[PDB]
């Protein structure tokens, strides 16, 4: 009766019920090694097993691995019957079309869900504040996109991908760390990193300006306690690692950053609408949460944008959440319910329903 | 006196090449409406910048291209020539720059009248066995230079131009002139050298060689591949499918760096052997069917580079002079299949890459429009073989923005 929102990214899985304001779990998106290890338990086995991510780049890369994830999801971590709930998918921008068709048919032949629907991530995180036009930078632990949306359609022409988030901003961290005196180098020593990462880091609002105070004084330097009582200093990687966003030379890619992809995504969309799409700049995912995200790229989209537009950048405290949130809204409309796909309709029209109707 | 039918070649007969060329100017200004008449007058005004605009417009993103008023002057232009297509052969006169086939020093001195066999046989093996990429707007002449014409180099080409070559005769005060849109690539058949008013010159023989080249006409080439390469997207082996897909789907990182570390030797691999083999053989499938220019944005580490390295600063000149020396006539292989493009745009995905590949492809050679594949159009990506071979014939640069990037002009050879 009450439908499932399962918000599958390259990091982490957030999965729950459409009607509540969060997702009930969110667990890692790996499995270990029939029966393979999944949420958490592909790390406490790293041993006999080495821990593998099915989604990469926001697509889904491993059938067979996904099909754990999503049992997991079910059995373990919700603890419902597939058979007894639709199921909102989500899917990333630009999901190849062979790609939804596989998921859809897993859906109803590997887990016999009695109806479900894939929903654009992008869409769900401008969905969630309750917008239908406006451009999104959504950004998490394996990809970032600018996604244009006018009336409710994302607008594939001029949708932006960078492989380019979370996971590498950590790697980055961990190799200047190491060059600071310390050495973070393991998988173990990796998620220690994403955690200095997530608490300390912050976008400068002038990087060379930045760093010019860090060269000359203490004032952003910060503390961490490692779990073993070591307590480490951060200084300016605590705004060099985000920085790479906006810079991803630091990492030796020579791809444009986020700033200018957003740019970019606007200047490829009709005249018409860039106005409107400048006036609603919205940030979603976990990648999206450094203190000063917003002002930066206030900063740098006003500087390519013509001197008299007016740029708003929206990000939502609880923009980690937005795509999980906007399904949960979207699978507890009256109208969406006319727009799952049943069971009997996968039986009656292939796999390939999942293009008449998503 | 004249013949009432002209030849291919007005050779030294300039009385008779500018007059006839003179009715031409006069039959054409009947076809052209005022906006290709305004083009014609602001060209005139303007030459070098137009011309210059006409080498570099395709490099910059398509919407920078789209956003650029010099398009208005290049389109306009560009249909005035297009449209006086010539009903056979003719042969056009016209003077350059030897760094322009690569040869980066000079022939001899405009002082010195004589030109050594040592400077001959250099530019001889400099511009020999290769094609080198021509671009943009060029006045020629239908007649030989002679005793009282402006020379302002020692290399005259000689090009023979086929049928259908689209040439517009026009009048610049008391000269007549002919402009025409280079789009083809030039080769050098026979250098001889002659003597002009009392100074030696090399007189370069020179034929074209067409390829397509969609150039930022994307979508154009995007309907190209797609013409030609929907069948091939269905008669691959389900192992060839299977292994092409892989690869387009990130296999192809692992199976390039057990190419590229000759791992089939040191550390040999049969499962990814069969790969290499099955892909190879999807590439042999449906061989490009026309001579066909892709272009490659290159990371440094091709060409022995990083970001951080000194060298890769091509703002400085002496950079760009590193560069040629050690690459410009030169031949590379790649170990691993290559991904190149229909389309010479940039894209936010290798914004900042600085060196360029343009790459003519001979008609028959292994490769396949991969973008004819459903799965991901948005490459435009030509997809050629494993262990090909490249001539390096020519290194151009250009600005974008503040920053120095490099067109390689390249053939494949094997
Ligand atoms: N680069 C392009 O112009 C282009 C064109 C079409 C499609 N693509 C797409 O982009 C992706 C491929 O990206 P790519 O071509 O930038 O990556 P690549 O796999 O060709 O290169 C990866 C890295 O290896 C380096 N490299 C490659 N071959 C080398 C060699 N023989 N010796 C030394 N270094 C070498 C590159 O410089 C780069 O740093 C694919 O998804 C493809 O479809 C790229
Ligand atoms: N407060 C924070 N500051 C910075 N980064 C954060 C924060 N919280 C989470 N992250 C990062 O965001 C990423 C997880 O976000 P999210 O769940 O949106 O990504 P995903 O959906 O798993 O991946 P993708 O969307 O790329 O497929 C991780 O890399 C994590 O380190
Ligand atoms: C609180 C939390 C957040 C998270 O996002 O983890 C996700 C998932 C995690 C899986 C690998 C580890 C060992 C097992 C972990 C269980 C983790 C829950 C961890 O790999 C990431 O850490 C990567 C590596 S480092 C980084 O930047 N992304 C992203
Ligand atoms: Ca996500």
């Amino acid at each position: 009766t009450t439908a499932l929102v399962c918000d599958n990214g390259s990091g982490l899985v957030k999965a729950g019920f459409a009607g509540d304001d969060a997702p009930r779990a969110v667990f890692p998106s790996i499995v270990g090694r029939k029966d393979s290890y999944v949420g958490d338990e592909a790390q406490s086995k790293r041993g006999i097993l080495t821990l593998k991510y099915p989604i990469e780049h926001g697509i889904i890369t491993n059938w067979d691995d996904m099909e754990k994830i999503w049992h997991h999801t079910f059995y373990n971590e919700l603890r419902v019957a597939p058979e007894e709930h639709p199921t909102l998918l989500t899917e990333a921008p630009l999901n190849p079309k062979a790609n939804r068709e596989k998921m859809t048919q897993i859906m109803f032949e590997t887990f016999n869900v009695p109806a479900m629907y894939v929903a654009i991530q992008a869409v769900l995180s401008l969905y969630a504040s309750g917008r239908t036009t406006g451009i999104v930078l959504d950004s998490g632990d394996g990809v970032t996109h600018n996604v244009p949306i006018y009336e409710g359609y994302a607008l594939p022409h001029a949708i932006m991908r960078l492989d380019l988030a979370g996971r590498d901003l950590t790697d980055y961290l961990m190799k200047i760390l190491t060059e600071r005196g310390y050495s973070f180098v393991t998988t173990a020593e990796r998620e220690i990193v994403r955690d200095i990462k997530e608490k300390l880091c912050y976008v400068a609002l002038d990087f060379e300006n930045e760093m010019a105070t860090a060269a000359s004084s203490s004032s952003l330097e910060k503390s961490y306690e490692l779990p073993d009582g070591q307590v480490i200093t951060i200084g300016n990687e605590r705004f060099r690692c985000p920085e790479t966003l906006f810079q991803p030379s630091f990492i030796g890619m020579e791809s444009a950053g986020i700033h200018e992809t957003t740019y970019n995504s606007i200047m490829k969309c009709d005249i018409d609408i860039r106005k409107d799409l400048y006036a609603n700049n919205v940030m979603s995912g976990g990648t999206t949460m450094y203190p000063g995200i917003a002002d930066r790229m206030q900063k740098e989209i006003t500087a390519l944008a013509p001197s008299t537009m007016k740029i708003k950048i929206i990000a939502p405290p609880e923009r980690k959440y937005s795509v999980w949130i906007g399904g949960s809204i979207l699978a507890s409309l009256s109208t969406f319910q006319q727009m799952w796909i049943t069971k009997q309709e996968y039986d009656e029209a292939g796999p390939s329903i999942v293009h008449r109707k998503c | 006196m004249a013949f009432i039918e002209r030849p291919e070649d007005f050779l030294k007969d300039k009385e008779n090449a500018i007059q006839w060329e003179k009715k031409e100017a006069e039959r054409v200004e009947k076809n052209l409406d005022t906006l290709e008449k305004e083009a014609l007058e602001l060209y005139k005004k303007d030459s070098e910048q137009i011309s210059n605009y006409s080498q570099t417009r395709q490099y910059f993103y398509d919407y920078q291209i789209e956003s650029n008023p010099r398009e208005k002057e290049y389109k306009n232009l560009r249909n005035a020539i297009s449209k006086n297509k010539i009903d056979k052969p003719i042969n056009v006169y016209y003077f350059e720059s030897p760094e322009k086939f690569a040869f980066n020093k000079e022939i001899r001195t405009e002082n010195q009248n004589e030109i050594s066999l040592e400077k001959f046989n250099e530019l001889k093996e400099t511009i020999q066995d290769k094609l080198f990429k021509q671009d943009g707007f060029k006045d020629v002449s239908l007649y030989e230079p002679g005793n009282g014409d402006e020379k302002p180099t020692p290399l005259l080409i000689h090009l023979k131009l086929p049928k259908n070559t689209g040439m517009l005769p026009y009048i610049n005060s008391n000269d007549v002139k002919t402009l025409i849109e280079q789009d083809y690539s030039i080769k050098i058949d026979k250098i001889v050298r002659i003597v002009i008013e009392g100074k030696q010159y090399i007189k370069a023989e020179a034929s074209i060689v067409n390829s397509l080249d969609f150039k930022d006409d994307v979508s154009k080439g995007d309907l190209w591949g797609k013409e030609n390469y929907s069948d091939w997207s269905n008669k691959l082996t389900p192992n060839e499918l299977a292994d092409v897909n892989d690869y387009m789907r990130g296999g192809y990182t692992a199976i390039n760096n057990y190419l590229i570390s000759n791992g089939p030797l040191n550390n040999p691999n049969p499962e990814l052997d069969s790969k290499v083999n099955n892909i190879e053989n999807a590439l042999k499938l449906t061989p490009i069917p026309s001579n066909l220019i892709v272009y490659r944005r290159s990371g440094p580490q091709e060409f022995g580079l990083t970001l951080t390295s000194p060298e890769y600063d091509f703002n400085k000149i002496e950079n760009i002079d590193a560069f040629k020396e050690k690459w410009e006539g030169k031949v590379i292989t790649y170990p691993n299949f290559i991904s190149t493009s229909i389309g010479s745009v940039n894209m936010s995905a290798f914004a900042k890459r600085k060196i360029i590949l343009r790459i003519n492809i001979p008609k028959d050679s292994p490769g396949a429009y991969l973008s004819a594949i459903p799965g991901y159009a948005g490459e435009y990506e030509v997809l050629l073989n494993h262990g090909s071979k490249f001539k390096i014939n020519k290194v151009d640069s250009y600005k974008d923005g503040t920053v120095t990037k490099l067109i390689l002009d390249a053939t494949l050879i094997n």
